[PDB]
Parts: C-alpha cells; structure tokens; sequence
C-alpha cells in the first residue's frame, strides 16, 4: 500500500528554479531508489535521472535530484526552464518486489483571442436516403479553447444525440472544434429550421439552416 | 547498441485475451542478466507497472493486476510476450515493453508505446456524407465545405482532399464516442465562394483495418 504522491500541475516562468517533490505514504524514501522519468506527448518515456542524485549522460547538469527522508518527501530541483522541458514527470520506486510510479507532474510555463467561426450544414439526401440524418456544427479559429454548444429546434433546445468534440489547436495557433447532431429523417422535416449557438467568450454566432 | 519492438493487434474485444509480444534486436535475452518488464500508460493518466521478468522462470505482478498477467520468455526466437485475461473498457492503456537492468532502479530503454483500445462490436466500415455548402454555411468571403466520416470502427481515419493536393484550410479533427459505441468525425476546408461552383472538390476517406476507401465529391446544395 506504499504510493509516490506527485503535484498534478507545476508551472513557471523559464528561466527560473522549480521543486518537484514525490511523497510516499508508507514506506520511506531512503529505503528504495528514486527513478524520475521525463516523457514527451506521444513518445516513449525517458529517464532524465537514476540513484536520486546522479544524471545520465545526455541530460544537461540543471535536473539535479535531493531526498529528504525526515519528511518523506522525494524532491527533484530543475533551474533554468526551456521549451523542450515542457513534459510529463514521474518518480518511480520499488516497495517489496512491485514497482510503484507517481502520480504525474505537469510541467508548465498566451495567446491573443480569437473568434469562433463557426459554420452549419444540413444533412445530405445521400444520408437521407440511407435513412439517416446528422446535423454538423463546427467551432474553427477561435481562442481560448473553451466553447459551449446548444443545438436548436426552431427555439427548443437539442439534447439527444448531441455529440461535440473537445477544442483542438490548429496549425494557425488558434483552437478548432466541431458538434454532431444524430436525427432522424423524419424528425429532421418536422420542425422547420434547425439552429446551432456557439457561445465563445459571451458573445454568441448562430447560424440556421432548414430542409431546402 | 540494442531496441525493442513490439507487435501484436492493437485491438482486444471486452472479456477477451490480450496477445502483446516485444522482440528484441541487436542483443541477447538470456546473456547480461537483463531482466525484463511491462508498463502500460493510460491516456492522460500516470505510468502504471503491470509485471516483470527474468529470463528463467521469475516472475513477479502488481497486486491490483495479480492471477490476471501470463508472461513467457522464448529465447529460441529472442522476444517476450505478455497474455492478459478478463479485459476491460478500463485497460485502455499504451503498453510499453520496458528493457530494465535494476529491478529497483531504471527502465533506461524504452520501446515504441503501441496503442491498444477494446474493440466493441465489430469493425465496420464508414458512412461518409458529403456537407454541401450554401449561402447561410458562409460568413463573409470565404466558404466552408466538407465530408462527414460517420459510424466507423475503429481508430482511425484518413481523410484528404484531393489526393492531398488542398492542404491549406483543412481541419482534421478528433473522433468521438457516439451514443452506441460506434466512432464519428468530419474534416473540412475554408474556400472563397467564388470557387464554388467553378471547381471540384472531392474528400478520400480511407479505413484501413476495414478495407474501405471512399472518395465524395463535394457540391452546392441543390434546393428541391
């Protein structure tokens, strides 16, 4: 039952001094090694220190590790922030014959606003005729990446089969997202226009469309 | 020096056999000692340590993963593989075969994380919709038109226009869980709406673990 308690979000300016620490609950941290693992976004883990205070070689002299065994408490000491440091962190150990890992750090250091564009399509008749109907909403080049979605049929909100997607970045800097509205054929033609409202920052665009 | 490789589907159906194997190219799995261990990595979430092994009959397991985790050495071909039973929608998790010296110290070899996500239901093939663009789907001087990739399985899904010749302006975006398990996503390019019905737009759809490609074009909505 000897866990590694881990910050989840750790952010500063570069340039400066940061602690991480690793907390184990029931076991000690002078009874085990400390490994901290340094992991990019889609690629395998690597190991930026070993033995708690000595660094590979390949790693530069800055991710430099100290042990407090009066506090339980395992700490890893990174000066001077980069661009390239902007990764996952984890301390591992060994307890009694199971590796145990920590929790996770988000290592971390801005961007101007943008307006949601934001455009609608009707369902096609090719979809139609195969007895279907999805209504598509779509959230591009905004900032922040942080929208709400309500789907509209001529005035009373859409819940069911509702399915919207989590802002994504795009390749200008902005945040693009989209909004899928599963129906049927027939509920499709029984109201006679259907709304899509982005709310972005207060502001709200509402586009409409409707079986022409 | 030496690398680790590993193989096997990418998919497992619920309540089913897991088959992961990692082979091992430029060195030796008996000679150096050189214990050997699996990690899997949760999207989002923290490494977690499944069980590791020697080259002989040691093993050992995490207490949460015990009774479940069946790892064999075969020396004749130089890999190691992994059998997992009672699989969940919870082991949705990134395996990573960890080459590792020090049983208390380090993986210091890392191979290529495969992803590995149950399957439900089956592998099907998409729907893809064409979204025709119209007067109120444009908001000043350019125009937004796209295909919409619906009721697919599994991950993932190439979408190009044009063979690739229009890259500028297309927008791919993350797939989603629909109500009933199946996939959904659309991908779409901003053009001017002078171009509209002066040039063809047509959106290729490509699903490799179902074998199924599907070009659309794409037009104005034709009002009936």
């Amino acid at each position: 039952n000897f866990m590694l308690t881990q910050p989840h979000s750790v952010s500063e300016s570069p340039g400066k001094t940061v602690t991480i620490s690793c907390t184990g609950s029931s076991g000690s941290i002078a009874s085990n090694y400390v490994q901290w693992y340094q992991q990019r976004p889609g690629s395998a883990p690597t190991t930026v220190i070993y033995e708690d205070n000595q660094r590979p070689s390949g790693v530069p002299d800055r991710f430099s590790g100290s042990i407090d065994s009066s506090s339980n408490s395992a700490s890893l000491t990174i000066s001077g922030l980069k661009t390239e440091d902007e990764a996952d962190y984890y301390c591992q150990s060994y307890d009694s014959s199971n590796v145990v890992f920590g929790g996770g750090t988000k290592l971390t250091v801005g961007q101007p606003k943008a307006a949601p564009s934001v455009t609608l399509f009707p369902p096609s008749s090719e979809e139609l005729q195969a007895n279907k109907a999805t209504l598509v909403c779509l959230i591009s080049d905004f900032y922040p990446g942080a929208v709400t979605v309500a789907w509209k049929a001529d005035s009373s909100p859409v819940k069911a089969g509702v399915e919207t997607t989590t802002p994504s970045k795009q390749s200008n800097n902005k945040y693009a997202a989209s909004s899928y509205l599963s129906l049927t054929p027939e509920q499709w033609k029984s109201h006679r226009s259907y709304s899509c409202q982005v709310t972005h920052e207060g502001s709200t665009v509402e586009k409409t469309v409707a079986p022409t | 020096q030496v690398q680790l490789q590993e193989s096997g589907p990418g998919l497992v159906k619920p309540s089913e056999t897991l088959s992961l194997t990692c082979t091992v190219s430029g060195g030796s799995v008996s000679s150096g000692g050189y214990f050997w261990s699996w990690i899997r990595q949760p999207p989002g979430k923290g490494l977690e340590w499944i069980g590791c092994i020697y080259y002989s009959g040691s093993t050992n397991y995490n207490p949460s993963l015990k009774s479940r985790v069946t790892i064999s050495v075969d020396t004749s071909k130089d890999q190691f593989s992994l059998k997992l039973s009672s699989v969940t929608a919870a082991d949705t998790a990134v395996y990573y075969c960890a080459r590792q010296l020090w049983l208390r110290g380090r993986f210091d070899y890392w191979g290529q994380g495969t992803l590995v996500t149950v399957s439900s239901a089956s592998t099907k093939g998409p729907s893809v919709f064409p979204l025709a663009p119209s007067s109120k789907s444009t908001s000043g001087g350019t125009a937004a038109l796209g295909c919409l990739v619906k009721d697919y399985f599994p991950e993932p899904v190439t979408v190009s226009w044009n063979s690739g010749a229009l890259t500028s302006g297309v927008h791919t975006f993350p797939a989603v869980l629909q109500s009933s398990g199946l996939y959904s996503l659309s991908s779409v390019v901003t053009v001017p709406s002078s171009s509209l019905g002066t040039q063809t737009y047509i959106c290729n759809v490509n699903h490799k673990p179902s074998n199924t490609k599907v070009d659309k074009k794409v037009e104005p909505k034709s009002c009936d």
